[PDB]
RNA sequence: CGAUGUCGGCUCAUCACAUCCUGGGGCUGAAGUAGGUCCCAAGGGUAUGGCUGUUCGCCAUUUAAAGUGGUACGCGAGCUGGGUUUAGAACGUCGUGAGACAGUUCGGUCCCUAUCUGCCGUGGGCGCUGGAGAACUGAGGGGGGCUGCUCCUAGUACGAGAGGACCGGAGUGGACGCAUCACUGGUGUUCGGGUUGUCAUGCCAAUGGCACUGCCCGGUAGCUAAAUGCGGAAGAGAUAAGUGCUGAAAGCAUCUAAGCACGAAACUUGCCCCGAGAUGAGUUCUCCCUGACCCUUUAAGGGUCCUGAAGGAACGUUGAAGACGACGACGUUGAUAGGCCGGGUGUGUAAGCGCAGCGAUGCGUUGAGCUAACCGGUACUAAUGAACCGUGAGGCUUAACCU
RNA sequence: AAUUCCUUGUCGGGUAAGUUCCGACCUGCACGAAUGGCGUAAUGAUGGCCAGGCUGUCUCCACCCGAGACUCAGUGAAAU
RNA sequence: ACACAGGUGGUCAGGUAGAGAAUACCAAGGCGCUUGAGAGAACUCGGGUGAAGGAACUAGGCAAAAUGGUGCCGUAACUUC
RNA sequence: AGGACCGAACCGACUAAUGUCGAAAAAUUAGCGGAUGACUUGUGGCUGGGGGUGAAAGGCCAAUCAAACCGGGAGAUAGCU
C-alpha cells in the first residue's frame, strides 16, 4: 500500500497508564496532494505521485508550475510516488491524509540520514585502534593492511576505507505507531528515525508483516 | 557494569568479604554482568572461621552496581559500591543465611524468591 | 563535523581571539569605521552590537559591566553618552559590512564596517 | 518547536511543589507486584534538579544502612505521585555531588530557615 | 613513494587541463557613476548602489 | 648476491572444503536424552586469561563451536622489535693462544612527501542529437543471512526404573550491524561561579591580563557511548544427499529408462542500498523558441543585421551539506545569516545602597545578576537594478493513417 | 646457579590458572677456593619477581583545545 | 656551507611572594622570532577531560596517572652501630 | 669534618616521543644522574702514525682510525666486473 510524505519534527515521550515512557519521533504528515497518476498502459506500471507543503510563487520554475496546473494541485516542495498494490486506486488531485494510518500497527520510516562527511576506518567501519603506547608510531587509527601479498597483487574491491559518511538514504522497517491525530496532522512512531530535523520522511505500512 | 578483574563486596555472611570477578556467563564473548546475571568469581579475602575460604572458584550473582540499573519510565538506581551473593556452582541456591543492605527488584525472575525474602528493602 | 556549532576561530587561541576582538571593538567604536577582513569583520558583529545594546540604558553596574569588555575608559565614555542616545530607537544592526575588495599583500577578501551614522 | 512544546504541555501536572538542592525530600512511587500496586516512600536529599520541561528530572541520595543510595526520578513520570519537603538545605551550589565523597557528620548541611 | 617512469608531456598537459582559471565576467555598473565594479562591491572611487560611502 | 627484510604480536583481511557449530539425511551393537560412523552442505558464526619471545603446548574458566589449510610458512613504502642475527661484558666448555660454541645470561638507531596499477570517496568535460526542468522503470552490482536459555506442548511418547523426546508456538538474552539524542551519562579552553600568586585600570570597592583553560566546581547546543529504537525473517521457484508413486527393458522385482511427487542456513527471488556512460545511453509529465538578408568549391554549407525564450551559471546571505568541488534553503513579491524583543536553559542571590558587627563577614533589596550554539517572533543591518551563458520549430531512409 | 643440553629436574610458597620468581633436595652433562670460594649493612638512571595506591595502558574508545593536513595569494625543492 | 630550534669564557643583576641566582607575575630595557588569509574532513603531532572496571594492555606498568611543602607525633627487619 | 644528603647555575646523557630528502652530518620537548670534588672551566704549552694517549671501548688523535691526513713510488697489481 502507498506511503506518506511528512517532516520530522524533534522528539518526544509519551506516559503510558501504566508508568513506562515511550520515545516517539513526531513526523508532520499534512494532507498529501495526488499530481499524477500512472498506468500500465502508459508507463507500464502503476504508481501515484503525490506532492506536500507549499513552495514561493516566484521560486517554482515554468516546467514544474506547469506540471502542477495541469493536475490543479497547488505547487509543493519536492515530488515523490509510491507504487499501488493493484488493490486500490487514486484519482488526479485528490488529498490523502495520515488518518490511513490509523488501523496500521508497524511503519517503516524512509529518510536521509545525517552528514558526517569524510569519516575515519574507525567511526565508519568500527575498526580497532592500535595500541596508544609500546612503541608505537604514526599508527595510532591507521587501518592498518589493506591486502595480502604479490599473489593477489591487488586490494578487492568492496575494501573498508575512510570516505564519505552518512547524507545518504537509510531505512529503519517494523516501527510502532503510537498515535495519529488526524486534526492536527501528526504521526507519532516508537523510536528514532533516520535524519535532522526538518528532513523531509517517507512513511509507508511495513512490509516485514 | 561488572567485567573480568572487578572487585565486588558480599552482600551475604558466607564469610566473604571480597571477590574477584574472573568470568562472565551465559553468552560467547559477553563482556559484562548486568543487574542479576551470574557470573564466576574467586574469593580474595574471607573470614577464617568462614565456610569460604580464599582462593576458591565458585559462581555469584550481582545485586547492587555502581553504574546502576534503569527502570522503564526512565528512572536509574545508582549505588556507591558492587556487591553479589555467593553461589553452589550446581544449583543457584545462595549460600549465605542473611544479606545486607539493599537489593533491587530487578531480580525477581521467578527464581531469585530467596534472594529477596533476605532482602531487608525491596 | 561542528553541526549547529557557532564562532569562527581565525586560526588563533582562545585568549589571543578574545583580546584581539576586544582591542578592534575598541578601535571600530573610536574611528566609527575601520578596514577588516571579511571574516574578521562578521565575527565582530557579535560582539560590538551587544556592546552598543548594553549602552541603551545607562546605569553604574552597566558602565562596570561595559568597562569589563574594551578596558578602555573612553571607549566607554563614549558608549553611553554619545552611541546610546543616537541608536536609542534602532532595534539591533547598527554596524554596516561594506566588501572593499582583496588584500594587497595576500590576497585577502576585504571589508569595511561601519555604524550606521557619520550622515553629517 | 511549536508543535512539540504543545504535545509535551497536556502531558504536564500542575501538582509540582517546589523544592531546591539540598532540600530533605521524600517521593512517593507507585510499586507493583504482578496485580497488587502499593505506595513506597524514598527520603533522602535532593543533590541535583534538571529542568527541561516534560524531561525535568531530580536525583535523591540517601544513606541507607551501609552505603548510599542515589535515585533520579522523572518529575512528571506517573509513577511518582507525591513530593514532600522536610528540611530546607541553606546550600548555595546547584549541584551538590561533592557529597558522595563526604559521610558522617560531614555529610550534614544546615538549614535555610526562610 | 616515486616515479618509476617519467610521465609524458601529454599526461602532464592532461593534469593541468584542470587548472585553467576563469573570468569574472560578472562586471557591474554603478547606478550613479557609472564606473565598472565587482558585483556586491564599492567602486574604487567609494561607491556603492549609488550612495557613497566612503567619503575619503 | 649492481640486495626478494627474515620468527612471534597488533590491525586488516580474502579464498578452498578434507565441516568445529548451526541446516538436511543413511546405517547403527539407534528404547528415549545423549552418541558412533558415512553422505550432502561454505550462508553466517567460529573465546577470555596465567606461564613462556614463542607458533605450539600445559593449565584455569566460558560458549552452539572455540574447524583444518592456501594466500612470499597473507600482511614491517601499515605498526612493535620480545626471539634470532654486528660492535660491550660475563659464565660453562673446547683450544698453549688469538678466539669459537643451534650453550646460557645483561645491554643494544626499523628510512621513504605515492608517478602508475589497485582500492575507498568526490568532482569537471563530452556524449546520449532542438533545448531545458522534474519524476521514474530497471539491466546490472552490493549489504544483510549467527544464535543461547526459559516456558507451553509434557512431564507427553519412550523406558523395569533412573531418566526423558520429535514436530510446532511464545517469551527473553549474547555477539554483530543500521539509525537516533527523548531518556541515563561523557565532552562542552565560546556560559556562570569559587579561589591562590602577581601586574594593571589614580586609590577603596569593583574588574581585566598572565601563571597548562592558573587550579577547580557545575553546565547550553552540537558530537557521542556505556544510552535508546530497529534488523537477521516468513513466503515462493528450481535443487543436493535422501525418501517416493506408477513403471517396462528382464512376464517377476525395480525411485528411472517415458511420466509424476516431495526434499537443506547452499542457488534464484523475497528485505535494504547504489544504479540508463545499461554508448543496448531507456520511459513518462511539463516548459520554451515558429524574423530577415546575402555568398559559393549549391553542401546535415558558410557569412551579416535584429531578436536570445524556457533555463542555467555567476555573485551575495547561508545550512543539522561539506577537505575543495558538489548538494539544500534564501536574495526584499524576503525570515537566508547577524543583531534586537520575549521565552527557555545553565550558573547561582550581581553591582550599588542600607542594616548588624571592632573586624573578616552576615542579612535585606534578591532565586537576584549574567547567560554560547536552543525555541517563537521582528526587515534593524547585509542579501542591488542589471550584466553573462543558453536561441529562432530541430537530419536522411522507410512503414502506417490524414492530405 | 650470569654455570643445567635432557628440563617447564622434584616438592613446597605465591595465582582461579606461574617455562618467570622464592625456599629445599642433589642425578654438579660441564661449581670450587686471589684468572679467588661463601656471606655481607649501605649504595645502584643495574637484572628478575610480588603487593598497595594510581591511572585511557586496556575492555572501547568519545568529545574538546592548539600546530600541520585541505582551499586562496606569493615564493618554490628533492630522491627517481 | 644558510639571516641554521646547536655551541661560546667573564662582570652587573631591581620589586611582590619565596629558604633561594628555583618558580609565578612585573620594573629598567628589549622584543612579537621575514610568508599570509580562510575553512574547521580523515589522519599525524603537542595537550585537556571522561561513565563503569582498574594492568584484563604488553616481551615488560613502556608511556601516562599518582605521590610531592612546613611543624608535631610516630617509625620495622637487618647492621660494619 | 664528609670522593656526606636534597637541589639551581654548571657538567653528563638513563627512558620515552618527535625528527630521519630533519631546525640539527645525534638535536628538541617532558622526565633523569653528579652538583666541595677522582669535580668543572678559560688561556698557554708538551706528547706525532706501527707512533701518541687511553679509570681499557680497539676508544680517541680536526665530522675520517684494527694503523690519521697530504704529496710521491704510481698509469702499483687485478687469472675479476
Amino acid at each position: 500500500m502507498i506511503g506518506l510524505v511528512g517532516k520530522k519534527v524533534g522528539m518526544t515521550r509519551i506516559f503510558t497508564e501504566d508508568g513506562v515512557s515511550i520515545p516517539v519521533t513526531v513526523i508532520e504528515v499534512e494532507a498529501n496532494r495526488v499530481t499524477q497518476v500512472k498506468d500500465l498502459a502508459n508507463d507500464g506500471y502503476r504508481a501515484i505521485q503525490v506532492t506536500t507543503g507549499a513552495k514561493k510563487a516566484n521560486r517554482v520554475t515554468k516546467p514544474e508550475a506547469g506540471h502542477f496546473a495541469k493536475a490543479g494541485v497547488e505547487a509543493g516542495r519536492g515530488l515523490w510516488e509510491f507504487r499501488l498494490a493493484e488493490g486500490e486506486e487514486f484519482t488526479v488531485g485528490q488529498s490523502i491524509s495520515v488518518e490511513l494510518f490509523a488501523d496500521v500497527k508497524k511503519v517503516d520510516v524512509t529518510g536521509t540520514s545525517k552528514g558526517k562527511g569524510f569519516a575515519g576506518t574507525v567511526k565508519r567501519w568500527n575498526f580497532r585502534t592500535q595500541d596508544a603506547t609500546h612503541g608505537n608510531s604514526l599508527s595510532h587509527r591507521v587501518p592498518g593492511s589493506i591486502g595480502q601479498n604479490q599473489t593477489p597483487g591487488k586490494v578487492f574491491k568492496g575494501k573498508k576505507m575512510a570516505g564519505q559518511m552518512g547524507n545518504e538514504r537509510v531505512t529503519v522497517q517494523s516501527l510502532d505507531v503510537v498515535r495519529v491525530d488526524a486534526e492536527r496532522n501528526l504521526l507519532l512512531v516508537k523510536g528514532a528515525v533516520p535524519g535532522a530535523t526538518g528532513s523531509d520522511l517517507i512513511v509507508k505500512p511495513a512490509v516485514k508483516a | 557494569m561488572i567485567q573480568e578483574q572487578t572487585m565486588l563486596n558480599v552482600a551475604d555472611n558466607s564469610g566473604a568479604r571480597r571477590v574477584m570477578c574472573i568470568k562472565v556467563l551465559g553468552g560467547s564473548h559477553r563482556r559484562y554482568a548486568g543487574v542479576g546475571d551470574i557470573i564466576k568469581i574467586t574469593i580474595k579475602e574471607a573470614i577464617p572461621r568462614g565456610k569460604v575460604k580464599k582462593g576458591d572458584v565458585l559462581k555469584a550473582v550481582v545485586v547492587r552496581t555502581k553504574k546502576g540499573v534503569r527502570r522503564p519510565d526512565g528512572s536509574v538506581i545508582r549505588f556507591d559500591g558492587n556487591a553479589c551473593v555467593l553461589l553452589n556452582n550446581n544449583s543457584e541456591q545462595p549460600i549465605g543465611t542473611r544479606i545486607f543492605g539493599p537489593v533491587t527488584r530487578e531480580l525477581r525472575s521467578e527464581k531469585f524468591m530467596k534472594i529477596i525474602s533476605l532482602a531487608p528493602e525491596v | 563535523m561542528r553541526h549547529r556549532k557557532s564562532g569562527r576561530q581565525l586560526n588563533r587561541n582562545s585568549s589571543h581571539r578574545q583580546a584581539m576582538f576586544r582591542n578592534m571593538a575598541g578601535s571600530l567604536v573610536r574611528h566609527e569605521i575601520i578596514k577588516t577582513t571579511l571574516p574578521k569583520a562578521k565575527e565582530l558583529r557579535r560582539v560590538v552590537e551587544p556592546l552598543i545594546t548594553l549602552a541603551k540604558t545607562d546605569s553604574v553596574a552597566n558602565r562596570r559591566l561595559a568597562f569589563a569588555r574594551t578596558r578602555d575608559n573612553e571607549i566607554v565614555a563614549k558608549l553611553f553618552n554619545e552611541l546610546g542616545p543616537r541608536f536609542a530607537s534602532r532595534a539591533g544592526g547598527y554596524t554596516r559590512i561594506l566588501k572593499c575588495g582583496f588584500r594587497a599583500g595576500d590576497n585577502a577578501p576585504m571589508a569595511y564596517i561601519e555604524l550606521v551614522d557619520r550622515s553629517e | 518547536s511549536n508543535i512539540i512544546k504543545q504535545l509535551e504541555q497536556e502531558q504536564m501536572k500542575q501538582d509540582v511543589p517546589s523544592f531546591r538542592p539540598g532540600d530533605t525530600v521524600e517521593v512517593k512511587v507507585w510499586v507493583v507486584e504482578g496485580s497488587k500496586k502499593r505506595l513506597q516512600a524514598f527520603e533522602g536529599v535532593v543533590i541535583a534538579i534538571r529542568n527541561r520541561g516534560l524531561h525535568s528530572a531530580f536525583t535523591v541520595r540517601k544513606i541507607s544502612n551501609g552505603e548510599g543510595v542515589e535515585r533520579v526520578f522523572q518529575t512528571h513520570s506517573p509513577v511518582v505521585d507525591s513530593i514532600s519537603v522536610k528540611r530546607r538545605g541553606a546550600v548555595r551550589k546547584a549541584k551538590l555531588y561533592y557529597l558522595r565523597e563526604r559521610t558522617g557528620k560531614a555529610a550534614r548541611i544546615k538549614e535555610r530557615l526562610n | 613513494a616515486v616515479q618509476q617512469n617519467k610521465p609524458t608531456r601529454s599526461k602532464r598537459g592532461m593534469r593541468r587541463s584542470h587548472d585553467a582559471l576563469t573570468a569574472v565576467t560578472s562586471l557591474s555598473v554603478d547606478k550613479t557613476s557609472g564606473e565598472k565594479h565587482l558585483r556586491h562591491h564599492i567602486t574604487a572611487d567609494g561607491y556603492y548602489r549609488g550612495r557613497k560611502v566612503i567619503a575619503k
